[PDB]
């Protein structure tokens, strides 16, 4: 994350890792939304421009992690996918639309100081929250620059909500009612943004009505990091909330 | 699962504050 | 002219934009995608016409073979 500072620890405990199997590498992050399923960005998993395509097989999960590297041997869990499923209509011919995925873990997680899942935003929390100027915080372990350079531990930036048409002229990509951008105005005099290696990871807002923390978005895309004028896009969460449940409390 | 969701057990269940949670419920009450 | 995004074109197209040809409503694989998706319940599914059961803000689609993200809108002229 461009511009963000080392996450404190079990501060997002929600906070995923996936990494492809091998090469053992850092694909995209992601979140624990139960101790059974992960939520991710769709794009880390599909993308056949960049002939990307994983299946259940070449990646898995790492849970509680706090360090890129070290393997924290009584905190972090390895988890391995059982299955994967890819929103229908996620547009990678185009705009990147509806980048929402979805992992069952294999084996329940057992949560822990470390580890524990995020909400899914009601229509309520969504409805109030999801208000330009509000600021909710990326997390990830992509990327510190634009170009030029990877953390050693997990990083934060607190980013403002922008408002639609704002985001619209921000770009030439098609953007839709599925997505939100956040970030900081050129006068605002404040920088922060996702960059690549952020995918998947979570777009968070904590409630005041009720002190809980909601997965808002998800970091879809954008261009460049953190230049000015651009901002970084998210999945909208709560609008793919019922493909999200009508899988889950599927199978 | 999703139940006990969203309460950091470092955090909220200790009752402390993270550095900066705050710079974000300030960002409604103005 | 097609009012609502087309909400409701309800006609005979069977080609998305890029003149590619409309799978089926009922393929049993544009079944499949369409699962899990929620669709509404006017927009009635015709063969293999362009339709827009979603609300799809952007406009009428298919299906265009098998795969997610293999899918496309279909050309008409909205309102
Ligand atoms: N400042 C940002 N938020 N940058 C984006 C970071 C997210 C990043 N996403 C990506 O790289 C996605 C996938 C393919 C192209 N892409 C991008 O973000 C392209 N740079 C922009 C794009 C949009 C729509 C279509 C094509 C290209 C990721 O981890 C996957």
């Amino acid at each position: 994350i461009v511009e963000g500072s080392d996450a404190e620890i079990g501060m997002s405990p929600w906070q995923v890792m996936l990494f492809r199997k091998s090469p053992q590498e850092l694909l995209c992050g992601a979140s624990l939304i139960s101790d059974r399923w992960v939520l991710t960005a769709a794009h880390c998993l599909l993308y056949p421009p960049w002939d990307k395509n994983f299946t259940e097989n070449d990646l898995l999960v790492r849970i509680g992690k706090h360090s890129r590297t070290r393997y924290e041997r009584n905190i972090e869990k390895i988890s391995m996918l059982e299955k994967i499923y890819i929103h229908p209509r996620y547009n990678w011919r185009e705009n990147l639309d509806r980048d929402i995925a979805l992992m069952k873990l294999k084996k329940p997680v057992a949560f822990s100081d470390y580890i524990h899942p995020v909400c899914l935003p009601d229509r309520e929390t969504a409805a109030s929250l999801l208000q330009a100027g509000y600021k909710g915080r990326v997390t990830g372990w992509g990327n510190l620059k634009e170009t030029w350079g990877q953390p050693s531990v997990l990083q934060v930036v607190n980013l403002p909500i922008v408002e639609r048409p704002v985001c619209k002229d921000s770009t030439r990509i098609r953007i839709t009612d599925n997505m939100f951008c956040a970030g900081y105005k050129p006068d605002e005099g404040k920088r922060g943004d996702a960059c690549e290696g952020d995918s998947g990871g979570p777009f968070v807002m904590k409630s005041p009505f009720n002190n809980r923390w909601y997965q808002m978005g998800i970091v879809s895309w954008g261009e460049g990091c953190d230049r000015d004028g651009k901002y970084g896009f998210y999945t909208h969460v709560f609008r793919l909330k019922k493909w999200i449940q009508k899988v889950i409390d599927q199978f | 699962g999703e139940a006990d969701c969203g309460l950091r057990p470092l955090f909220e269940k200790k009752s402390l504050e993270d550095k900066t949670e705050r710079e974000l419920l300030e960002s409604y009450i103005d | 002219c097609v009012p609502d995004r087309g909400r409701e074109y309800r006609g005979r197209l069977a080609v998305t934009t890029s003149g590619s040809r409309c799978l089926a409503w009922s393929s049993e694989q544009a079944k499949a995608l369409s699962k899990d998706q929620d669709f509404n319940p006017a927009v009635p599914l015709a063969e293999n016409f362009c339709r827009n059961p979603d609300g799809d803000e952007e406009g009428a689609w298919c299906y265009v073979a098998d795969q997610p993200g293999d899918f496309e809108y279909c050309n008409l002229n909205y309102c």
